[PDB]
């Protein structure tokens, strides 16, 4: 929808004045690690095979109960309807990435999950134990520390890159709280 | 073939697949000193380091007793 | 789900008209085999506690190789997981038998089934080599009428014919 | 070489004069041997219009039993007069205005290759046979419950988000303040209130789904008007992604509606 | 609000999938004009009060049938308001070359113009002289670079082609 | 086919509009972007025999089981059947790096391969083995540039999180 | 559809060969004059609303009979339909220029378009005479010999598109009649 | 080459790569003093199989209750993992040696390793005792003062690369310390 390029364009629209020389700056920045923010992508679509597969089975090694005789996720027809679950969520929160913001996420797919979830009877306890499974393992591609793949990269800091992504999946559970 | 030993347990540290797997590598150094040589070469293969009970045998009984339990 | 009953109700109702004279012909055939298939389900329902074991140890002897890493197998636990996944399938034959469709299968079994295999990797030609094995192994004279087997030899050439 | 000389064969289309030839025979001569493939192209293509509308009946019967939303009658003969309906409006739309004919043909050249996500043999075949884009739009249209008698209101305010679009949504209807004869309700003495007899109970038993089907249904309207409508109207998806009936209401045809 | 990336990731959740390859090579080529196109925002950013009030009056000294009565143009408060419908359009294409891409221009200055100006009866070519007063005198090695000097006019002309 | 190129003219036919100048700037990203792909191209094509033949010289080392009968692998001419089919795999690598985009990937060779795999029995356990092999060991400083060893290498991992 | 990148592979693929430096060194140059065809269609799109109400009134001034009663073009509908008739087949060909193939404008604008004309009675002998008229105007353009509009090109050639962007026009007329 | 000499080990599947003549000099123009490293981890590795033997024979021979029923040296498959494991840790101490950096080593071998002993009944003091006779093994093969058997070499000193292992063991140790 609206990136961080119009991301100061949101708060320029009310301002009664333009942006120029004021605020460029905080978007030129963005320009000096361009390359590294698309080379920061690459390693989240680079295990697509791995992302949505570790994470339900996650909470199997935790909470093994949600199989039982009385789950959500009991027989094919609702585990394979939740891996779809957890992967489209993987899906906008790399077209939030490229953006900038969470313009694309907050209003495509979350926008009021509390009357898709609880009018289903989905467990949000370990829906949010799901979320960091995937978190986890999202900063952890971000650095060269994954202990399986590592990936050839040019070297230098990605702390912004890697605190920006556990400041995305925050508000999944907001979303279902 | 191996087992399975797996009370999941360590399932989620060491996974199913990496567990027991290392880095080997053999030196060939060049023959003279100060002289380029050919043969000299290094491998670095990847290979999953195996159970080893042979040694395991002579080992045992030879420090304590009989390792039966 | 799927039966005798259900699907030949569901017409009168989808095209509007009343309960006919030949949905009452059809459950008549319901009873032609009352007395044929569920001597069957019985009869396994007594007896899955020693061929989980011989029919899970089936496949094994096919894939010695799968069991080992990078694998379906990798561990012990997909089967003591392994065989919990298979008393599954035939606890739904139970239950196929049971009502006269396929409907505990169409529906729980089948529905999905590709899609967490290919994604959990577990190889699905070890499942043809699982319960069509007690295909292979059906005694008719010994174990039950060939009512039985003309009926639940036939529930599993189903499955096959799904996971494959 | 093959012969003495190669000359074309005799059963080559367009190898005659017409230039002072009667009118029989001037048409007996400009098709020569086209009449062939064009009766091949046109079995080929209702063939494809027949082969779509029955792959998305199998979501509509899912593993062989019948759900609620076949429910061609409600009382005793129900479907009698829905079969008229269904088939005598379908000769009133073949005698349409000669501005709709191609109308239909280059929009029905627009909304598949949209709904067609990137794939280039599916592409090539709806731009030689107009018969399957019609049936592509109406059968996929209707496979997930998008059109007008699924996405029933939920909040107060909708019902008028609804009749806000289609009053004027009928803008298309009437040309001016004449009607047309593309929006009829039928011809028959009873014809017009046997439209409306139907018309209540598909409304009302529909609005029966499960929770799975209704949750599964106001996501796919809502990214449907956003690539058939806004494609890049934010205001329009402002409405579109948190209210999926006016997503769905609005429908992608020049229907004459 | 169509811009060069917003819209590579409209059409990636329109087939329902992840980032492409070359999905990646969209986004690299308005990093190749992150800095010829921002210096043209900053040229309009520090001159825009003195191009507001230079091609107001232009208009002006083109029709003289505003300037007596019979028009919404009569009284000096018009006049200024109208220096007012000048400054909205030196705002939004101010920010499209801040991202790149004709978003703020569609959606509040082409869309919709044409009921507000017709049934208001305040003519499109009157605006378009103005817009065109701005165009006709780009001095492209002084105000700006080479690169700057082509593509800021091809913002201008956008509702060139649009309103009139 | 799904290339830059085509996403950005796709959007812009269903809009009705013309070329904007927010696609050239994604046009702009290809021509920076073409000259460190095509050579990963154009390496491909001059080393294409010796690099399908060691790849699948460790879909045998991994799984050496299917040298059994039963198997995928029983017999040389379906042992040369393997070989050809991962010959086409990485010949539609080679296409989809000179159109820049996934284009010819995801229509040719995967769109309906999952259907075919497990209906004759063939794993993608050893299908994405061959691959990872190749794309491993390559040193990206020793056969071609970073940015090629970047940009190809994400192509062949394309395949394995689309079969698993 | 079929771009100019897809279209050397889709002739390549019959071969069942790879593609290598026999003919990719045809489309190294053409990616040499890609910033020469972003420097051609900005010429096209930038002076839209001016062509195609230029012919509309020129096709009529070779042959008022059009605007006569009885006219094909004769009432503010038939026009109106026209003007919007009129950069559909424009704006296809700009597609084409951008995209370096004509598989973008023969099969969504010249699928079938005799026949519908014909369904019509639009004339033909004026269509494409309306296209010519707006095909000179086109080389007028990506060479910068337009009489009262200038586009600040750098120094080179551009007889590379004067003929292919006519090549574009051609096929045009000659499969609607 | 060393991100690429890392990606053998980190890309969770086995591959194969070797040097030859000409990319030898390209090894040692790459790592300072490789003459000296590579004669090092080449003393580690060709004395390897009686490092493990004497690592866990002195933790016998210092406290001989593991080899005790009940103990953990005990039934000999689980005598037998430890001999797995002794060499694992000096397969990836050498292999931290010829990356020059142990980021590799933690990740993949150090990571878990003290969640996993403690869920297995290891006991963790004696397990540092076996690393810590590891650790002085390696730097008398380094500095070859080395009791038994000695190496050839070219003369020198190598006593950075000896504080350079001991840099590496400490962290085995404190990883399960
Ligand atoms: C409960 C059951 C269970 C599993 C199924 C596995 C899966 C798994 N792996 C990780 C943790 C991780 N998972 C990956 C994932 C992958 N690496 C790749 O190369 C592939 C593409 C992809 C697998 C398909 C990576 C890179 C890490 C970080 C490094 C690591 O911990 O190994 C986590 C994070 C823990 C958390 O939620 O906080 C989980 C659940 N582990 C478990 O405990
Ligand atoms: C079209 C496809 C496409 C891509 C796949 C990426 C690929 C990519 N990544 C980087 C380049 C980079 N990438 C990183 C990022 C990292 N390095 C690390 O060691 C960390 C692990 C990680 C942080 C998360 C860094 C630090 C650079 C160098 C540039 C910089 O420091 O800003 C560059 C710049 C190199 C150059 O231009 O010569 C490119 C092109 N960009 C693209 O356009
Ligand atoms: C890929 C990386 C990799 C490693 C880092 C090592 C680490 C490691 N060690 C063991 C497993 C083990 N390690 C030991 C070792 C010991 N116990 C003691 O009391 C002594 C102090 C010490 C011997 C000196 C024993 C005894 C087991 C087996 C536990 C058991 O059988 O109960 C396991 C078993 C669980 C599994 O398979 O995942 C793993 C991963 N092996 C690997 O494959
Ligand atoms: C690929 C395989 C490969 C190797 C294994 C090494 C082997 C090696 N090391 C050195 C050469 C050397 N090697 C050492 C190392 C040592 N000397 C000591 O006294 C320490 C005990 C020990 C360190 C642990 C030193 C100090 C030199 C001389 C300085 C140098 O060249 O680095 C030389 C040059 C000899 C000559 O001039 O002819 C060679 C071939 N180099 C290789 O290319
Ligand atoms: C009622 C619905 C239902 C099914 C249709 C089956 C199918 C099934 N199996 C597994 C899960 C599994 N299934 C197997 C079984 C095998 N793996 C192989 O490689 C062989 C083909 C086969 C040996 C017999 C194993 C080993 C696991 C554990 C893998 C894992 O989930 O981590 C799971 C994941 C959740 C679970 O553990 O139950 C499901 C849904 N089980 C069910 O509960
Ligand atoms: C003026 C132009 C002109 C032509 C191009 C030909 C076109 C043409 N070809 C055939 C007829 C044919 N043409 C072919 C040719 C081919 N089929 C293949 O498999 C290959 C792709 C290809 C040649 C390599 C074949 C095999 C027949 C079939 C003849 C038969 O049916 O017996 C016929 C019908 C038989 C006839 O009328 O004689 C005609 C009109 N004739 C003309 O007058
Ligand atoms: C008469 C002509 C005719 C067609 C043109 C196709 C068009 C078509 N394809 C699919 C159905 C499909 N079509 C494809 C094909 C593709 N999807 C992709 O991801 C690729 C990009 C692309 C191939 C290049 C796939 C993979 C499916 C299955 C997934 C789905 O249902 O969308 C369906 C729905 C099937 C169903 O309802 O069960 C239809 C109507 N089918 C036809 O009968
Ligand atoms: C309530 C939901 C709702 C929609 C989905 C659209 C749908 C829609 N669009 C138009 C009509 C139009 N719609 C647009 C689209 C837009 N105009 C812009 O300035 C934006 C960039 C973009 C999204 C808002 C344009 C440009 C026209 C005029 C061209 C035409 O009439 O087709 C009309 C008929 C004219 C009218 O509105 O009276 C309708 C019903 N309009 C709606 O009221
Ligand atoms: C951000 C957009 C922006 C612009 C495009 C310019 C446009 C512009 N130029 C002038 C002002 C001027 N403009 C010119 C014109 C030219 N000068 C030359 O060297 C060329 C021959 C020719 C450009 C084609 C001259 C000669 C003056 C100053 C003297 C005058 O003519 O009044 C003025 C009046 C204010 C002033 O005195 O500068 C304005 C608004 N200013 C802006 O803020
Ligand atoms: C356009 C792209 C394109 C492809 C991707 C392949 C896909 C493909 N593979 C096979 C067919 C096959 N593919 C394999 C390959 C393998 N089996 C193994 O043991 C390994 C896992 C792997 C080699 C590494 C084998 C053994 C067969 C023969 C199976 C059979 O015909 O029964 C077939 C059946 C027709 C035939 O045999 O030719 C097809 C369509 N073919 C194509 O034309
Ligand atoms: C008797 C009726 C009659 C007319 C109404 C005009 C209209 C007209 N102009 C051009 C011809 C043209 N028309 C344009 C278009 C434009 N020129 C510009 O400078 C603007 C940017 C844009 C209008 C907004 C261009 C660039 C040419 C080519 C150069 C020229 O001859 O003017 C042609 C083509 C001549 C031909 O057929 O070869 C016609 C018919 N001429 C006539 O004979
Ligand atoms: C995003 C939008 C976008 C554009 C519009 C173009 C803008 C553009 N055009 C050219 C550059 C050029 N443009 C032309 C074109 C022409 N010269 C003539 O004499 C003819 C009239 C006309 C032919 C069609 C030529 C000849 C060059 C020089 C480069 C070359 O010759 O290859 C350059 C390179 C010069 C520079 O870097 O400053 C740029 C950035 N590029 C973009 O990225
Ligand atoms: C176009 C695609 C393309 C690739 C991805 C690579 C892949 C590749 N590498 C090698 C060939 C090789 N690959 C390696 C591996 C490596 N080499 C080193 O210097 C490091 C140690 C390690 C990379 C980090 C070695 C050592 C050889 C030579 C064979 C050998 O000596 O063992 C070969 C066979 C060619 C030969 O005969 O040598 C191929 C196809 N080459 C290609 O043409
Ligand atoms: C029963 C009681 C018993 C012990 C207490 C230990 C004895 C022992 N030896 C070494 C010490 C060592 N062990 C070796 C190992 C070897 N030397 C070689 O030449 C071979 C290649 C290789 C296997 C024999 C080396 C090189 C040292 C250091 C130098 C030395 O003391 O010999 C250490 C570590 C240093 C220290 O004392 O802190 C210990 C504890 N082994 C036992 O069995």
């Amino acid at each position: 929808m609206l990136d961080a390029f119009s991301r100061v364009v949101v708060n320029s629209d009310a301002k009664a004045a333009y942006v120029g020389g004021s605020d460029l700056q905080a978007l030129k920045s963005f320009i000096a690690d361009g390359n590294k923010r698309l080379d920061a992508v690459n390693s989240i679509v680079s295990n697509a095979s791995c992302m949505v597969s570790d994470a339900v089975s996650g909470m199997i090694c935790e909470n093994p109960g949600l199989i039982s005789p009385g789950g959500n996720c009991y027989t094919n027809r609702r585990m394979a309807a939740c891996l779809r679950d957890g992967e489209i969520i993987l899906r906008y929160v790399s077209y939030a990435l490229l953006a900038g913001d969470a313009s694309v996420l907050e209003d495509r797919c979350l926008n009021g999950l509390k009357e898709t979830y609880i009018a289903l009877g989905v467990p949000t306890n370990s829906s949010i134990r799901a979320v960091s499974i995937m978190k986890a393992q999202a900063v952890a591609f971000i650095t060269n520390t994954a202990t399986e793949r590592k990936m050839s990269f040019a070297a230098g800091d990605c702390t912004s890159l890697a605190s920006e992504v556990a400041s995305y999946f925050d508000r999944v559970g907001a979303a279902i709280s | 073939e191996p087992e399975t030993l797996d009370d999941a347990a360590y399932q989620r540290y060491f996974p199913a697949r990496i567990r027991n797997k290392a880095p080997a590598m053999e030196f060939r150094r060049p023959s003279f000193a100060n002289t380029e040589d050919p043969s000299a070469y290094f491998m670095l293969q990847k290979e999953t380091v195996p159970l080893r009970m042979a040694l395991a045998e002579k080992l045992l009984t030879k420090l304590g007793r009989k390792g039966d339990g | 789900m799927k039966s005798v009953i259900t699907t030949v109700v569901s017409a009168a109702d989808a095209a509007g008209r009343f309960p006919s004279n030949s949905d009452l012909e059809s459950i008549q055939g319901n009873i032609q085999r009352s007395a044929a298939r569920l001597e069957a389900a019985e009869k396994l329902a007594g007896n899955h506690e020693a061929v989980v074991k011989e029919a899970g140890d089936a496949c094994f002897a096919k894939y010695a190789y799968l069991k080992n890493p990078g694998e379906a197998g990798e561990n012990q636990e997909k089967i003591n997981k392994c065989y919990r996944d298979v008393d599954h399938y035939m606890r739904l034959v139970n239950y196929c038998l049971v009502v006269g469709g396929t409907g505990p299968l169409d529906e729980w079994g089948i529905a999905g089934a590709r899609e967490v295999y290919r994604t959990l990797n577990l190889p699905t030609s070890a499942y043809v080599a699982s319960i069509a094995y007690t295909r292979d192994r059906l005694c008719v004279p010994r174990d039950m009428s060939a009512q039985a087997g003309v009926e639940f030899s036939a529930y599993l050439d189903y499955l096959i014919n799904a996971l494959s | 070489l093959t012969g003495y000389d190669s000359k074309s064969s005799p059963n080559f289309p367009n190898r005659a004069a017409t230039r002072e030839r009667r009118t029989v025979s001037f048409n007996a001569r400009v098709a020569r041997n086209k009449s062939q493939a064009k009766k091949i192209l046109e079995k080929a293509d209702e063939f494809f219009a027949r082969s779509v509308t029955m792959q998305y009946k199998a979501f509509a019967c899912p593993n062989g039993v019948y759900d609620i939303q076949c429910t061609e009658g409600t009382v005793k003969g129900a479907a009698y007069e829905k079969r008229a309906m269904a088939v005598s409006a379908a000769f009133r739309a073949k005698q349409a205005s000669p501005a709709a004919k191609a109308r239909a043909l280059f929009e029905n050249r627009r909304h598949a290759i949209i709904a067609s996500h990137e794939c280039q043999h599916e592409e090539d075949l709806f731009v030689r046979f107009p018969k399957l884009s019609a049936a592509y739009m109406m059968g996929k249209t209707e496979a997930m419950r998008t059109c007008s008698r699924y996405v029933v209101p939920d909040s107060l305010e909708e019902e008028y988000m609804a009749a806000s679009v289609d009053r004027q949504m009928k803008e298309r209807a009437c040309p001016g303040g004449v009607y047309a004869s593309s929006c009829v309700e039928g011809n028959a003495k009873g014809q017009a209130e046997q439209a409306r007899v139907a018309a209540l109970a598909t409304a009302f038993r529909s609005a029966q789904k499960s929770a799975s089907k209704t949750t599964a249904e106001r996501y796919s309207s809502a990214a449907y008007g956003r690539d058939h409508f806004a494609h890049g109207c934010s205001y329009e998806e402002s409405v579109f992604n948190t209210y999926p009936a006016t997503a769905a209401a609005m429908r992608s045809k020049s229907y004459n509606y």
